[PDB]
């Protein structure tokens, strides 16, 4: 048989991650993105529970999500009503 | 005369240190302790409103004595 | 229809039991009856409240957790949090590579160790009254640090022995104003350890 031109594989492997495994990946590569972002934008807004949950200390707003915290940019009008 | 301005204080005396030197001496019924933006450290002195004007006196004249952390605590009326 | 809190007061024998909305209940002079007794807790504040019981919070940031000294003595923590710091590193590769082909033996330790913390190093905690409520706060106000004393940390910063500086002033000042029903002993109820007083 084509030796060379078979599909790609090595031994030892172990085989590719289930749909659990893959999500909950892609929710630390979601919760990475997401911190890279709010270090990027500094915001000090950004908070992390004890219970481990987005807060928002200048709207005071939990979020379940980190896209609900990364829509949650009202926090304008709430920022100046903070403000003073 | 409630409010009453306490100082001479250090880094090792804080609200919380005042607060429990008020319950030794005499009751405070509020605490104003501000602190900057970029350092954030207690000045060891705070606007403590007490409950009766007689605590503020009581502190500002019997209780201005002490060495809180090191530093000698004055009372002042405020 | 109903009677004011002074009728209350002069009807009951604890008029300090006798709530501020008492006096519209059907029965205020059988809750305060109720209330008076020796073994009776009070309704817990939610009730007046619009906000939910320990919901509003929102903002701070609070220590996870403080393990029991025989745990600790134990020190699975270490391992623990070292397993836990190698596992993050680790990429999914590694991660199926470590699921076809296990690598036990880890921690190890013993039986004995955890027999020993379960058993002969059991220790007794602290539990609370039987007529204690928690609410929202409960966990500040832990003086009841007697009045009429000094704190441990006053005495060793303004070095009183256990002879405090104000402590001379402080009997020749009388009592204070603040607190009439405090007595400092030593010096004006003639005081274990740092509590000089009550
Ligand atoms: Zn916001």
């Amino acid at each position: 048989m084509d030796f060379q031109h078979r599909p790609g594989g090595k031994t030892g492997s172990g085989g590719v991650a289930s749909s659990s495994e893959s999500n909950r990946d892609r929710r630390e590569r979601l919760r990475q993105l997401a911190l890279e972002t709010i270090d990027i934008n500094k915001d000090p807004y950004f908070m992390k529970n004890h219970l481990g949950s987005y807060e928002c200390k200048l709207c005071l707003t939990l979020h379940n999500n980190e896209g609900s915290y990364l829509a949650h940019t009202k926090h304008q009008t709430n920022l100046a009503r903070r403000a003073a | 005369d409630a409010t009453v301005y306490v100082g001479g204080l250090d880094e090792k005396v804080s609200e919380p240190l005042l607060w429990e030197l008020f319950l030794q001496a005499g009751p405070v019924v509020n605490t104003h302790m501000p602190k900057d933006r970029v350092t954030g450290q207690h000045q060891g002195y705070g606007f403590v409103e007490f409950l009766s004007e007689e605590d503020a006196d009581y502190a500002i004249k019997i209780m201005n004595m002490i060495k809180l952390y090191g530093k000698p605590i004055r009372v002042n009326k405020a | 229809n109903r009677f004011t809190v002074a009728e209350l007061k002069q009807l009951v024998a604890r008029p300090d039991v006798v709530e501020m909305h008492d006096v519209t209940a059907q029965d205020p002079k059988l809750l305060v009856h109720l209330k008076a007794t020796r073994n009776s807790v009070p309704v817990p504040r939610h009730w007046c409240f619009k906000r939910k019981y320990l919901q509003g919070k929102r903002g701070i940031e609070k220590p996870p957790f403080e393990l029991p000294d025989f745990i600790k003595r134990t020190g699975i923590q270490e391992m623990r949090e070292a397993l836990q710091e190698k596992e993050e590193q680790k990429t999914m590769k590694s991660k199926m590579r470590e699921k076809v082909r296990p690598k036990m033996g880890k921690i190890d330790i013993d039986y004995q160790k955890l027999h020993d913390a379960f058993f002969k190093w059991q220790t007794k905690p602290k539990l609370t009254i039987h007529g204690d409520l928690y609410y929202e706060g409960k966990e500040f106000e832990t003086r009841l640090k007697k009045p009429g004393d000094l704190s441990d940390e006053l005495r060793i910063s303004l070095g009183m022995p256990v002879p405090p500086p104000w402590l001379i002033a402080m009997q020749r000042y009388g009592p204070p104003p603040s607190y009439p029903n405090l007595k400092i002993p030593g010096l004006n109820s003639p005081l274990y350890g740092d509590v000089f007083g009550t």
